[PDB]
């Protein structure tokens, strides 16, 4: 989610409902913009931003939302147009051992603006005393793993 | 020298208002996940609010429309508006850092300010 | 949304033995998101265990955390007078959520 | 004489102009420029253009 | 008979606020120019700010955007409310009438009051 | 913006002496712009003299003040153990400017 991914959509005819009846998908919800009338819409390009999260965190993903995923490691904006699915990727992104390979930013100074993505791993400074990159006390890694299972 | 020194406790009436204040030494209040944490004599501990360092602010139900979480970066004070004070808001409240989420709990502890509503 | 349970709500153990208390979830919750604090009479609650089986720092070796899913477990051996204090457990689903808490008391 | 240039005396002249719902009275130099005879050119004559 | 009393200093946290008053006897505050002057221990005299008899307020650079000059009539009281406030503040305020200038000097001086910032 | 340098920064003399303190200005001040205030220890600045050369109500006359453009004199003639105390000369450019005082310490 920190580094969530972005592909630019340019050029081509979207295919919006078979998109949208392809997977079993948890969550759908748009704003601005109706599912079934982007058939009928042109733009001058489309951003699918995708990434990992848990499922207690797929609220934060809306207009005016706020928490660490909306404020640290994605944030959209109050006017936002466009549509956000999310579906359970448990037995995708789950491992028996636990699956730590997805991080999200859980430090960070200031709160994110609409689609900014950070992938710094500064040492967070949470105290009057430099860090100068050395994790300890007051000086934590801004990243935290999920460790899916 | 991490210490979390709490104040303006004490007896407010019903109805009232009262700001508990919570000056910090060795962190920084702006930089750090700050919670206000309440517990009434004899039971147990209730998380009140919550400010994270980029100034988003959260509260429990119990609480919500009633708190309100601030914070002073020059005087690096934490602070809590309480309202509309009942019965039910006395408690001991104690100011910590951190939310007690994953590499986030809360560490240190203040020794905590005791509110009583009475008449 | 997940609640926790502790037990029992009272324990009564001579010095020297070994003392267990039970943290029970509804759902299965992981261990990194649990916690373990102490809290002396008169005193402000202190940060145990994180992570559910890491020692905070500063506190004795015979203070432990075990357990995973729907079942956690805080050990103290070698229980001694000193340790006569309230535990809670606390994780965070969407909110920091406290336990009960349990007495342990000294024979 | 003597004084520093901020102690010393300044003349100050304002010009306002006052604009209103009557015929006016004042204008700036007309631009007016050279006569041209037998030539199709562009005239203006007191804004008859 | 002319006097002129001040009140309300001590002491203020750092980013606090504070009010200073000065009640003045023998003389109109809402007729005359009223100027705070301050003193840091141990150095000299820094002119604050003024409010003029038509309303109109200065203040010195030091302290623009923090301090606010302002009266009342019927108590015949000036005020000065300090903002922001930081060690550099921390001095002797006094009150008096004038601005300093030829006709219209510092003439009378209150006894002042001390301001300490600290925490 | 017109800076006031006093001088000395402090005097000693015996008691009876005539005591003269400067004002210097970088640059020519008419004379009813500057002015002389004292301030003995635990009180607040009280005008001695206005105009540069006008002495103010209250004042005895061994207080003088004279000079003009880029220098001014405050004379205190017969000094007395009393006249112990910091002496300002203000002006006004733009804005009130103090100088930086003068002790008269006494002998």
């Amino acid at each position: 989610v920190y580094a969530w991914n972005r592909k630019r959509i340019s050029n081509c005819v979207a295919d919006y409902s078979v998109l949208y009846n392809s997977a079993s998908f948890s969550t759908f919800k748009c704003y601005g913009v109706s599912p079934t009338k982007l058939n009928d819409l042109c733009f001058t390009n489309v951003y699918a931003d995708s990434f990992v999260i848990r499922g207690d965190e797929v609220r934060q993903i809306a207009p005016g939302q706020t928490g660490n995923i909306a404020d640290y490691n994605y944030k959209l904006p109050d006017d936002f147009t466009g549509c956000v699915i999310a579906w359970n990727s448990n037995n995708l992104d789950s491992k028996v051992g636990g699956n730590y390979n997805y991080l999200y930013r859980l430090f960070r100074k200031s709160n994110l603006k609409p689609f900014e993505r950070d992938i710094s791993t500064e040492i967070y400074q949470a105290g009057s005393t430099p860090c100068n990159g050395v994790k300890g006390f007051n000086c934590y890694f801004p990243l935290q793993s999920y460790g899916f299972q | 020298e991490v210490q979390l020194v709490e104040s303006g406790g004490g007896l407010i009436q019903p109805g009232g208002s009262l700001r508990l204040s919570c000056a910090a030494s060795g962190l920084t209040v702006s930089s750090n996940y700050m919670s206000w944490v309440r517990q009434a004599p004899g039971k147990g501990l209730e998380w009140v609010s919550v400010i994270y360092s980029g100034g988003s602010t959260f509260y429990a139900d119990s609480v919500k429309g009633r708190f309100t979480i601030s914070r002073d970066n020059s005087k690096n004070t934490l602070y809590l508006q309480m309202n509309s004070l009942g019965a039910e808001d006395t408690a001991v409240y104690y100011c910590a850092r951190g939310e007690g989420s994953p590499g986030n709990w809360f560490d240190p502890w203040g020794q905590g300010t005791l509110v009583t509503v009475s008449s | 949304d997940v609640v926790m349970t502790q037990s029992p709500g009272t324990l009564s153990l001579s010095p020297g033995e070994r003392a267990t208390l039970s943290c029970r979830a509804s759902q299965s919750v992981p261990s990194s998101y649990l916690a373990w604090y102490q809290q002396k009479p008169g005193q402000a609650p202190r940060l145990l265990i994180y992570g559910a089986s890491t020692r905070a720092t500063g506190i004795p070796d015979r203070f432990s955390g075990s357990g995973s899913g729907t079942d956690f477990t805080l050990t103290i051996s070698r229980l001694e007078p000193e340790d006569f204090a309230v535990y809670y457990c606390q994780h965070y689903d969407t909110s920091p959520r406290f336990g009960g808490g349990t007495k342990v008391d000294i024979k | 004489p003597t004084y520093g240039v901020g102690y010393q005396p300044y003349r100050v002249v304002v010009l306002s102009f006052e604009l209103l719902h009557a015929p006016a009275t004042v204008c700036g130099p007309k631009k007016s420029t050279n006569l041209v005879k037998n030539k199709c050119v562009n005239f203006n004559f007191n804004g008859l253009t």
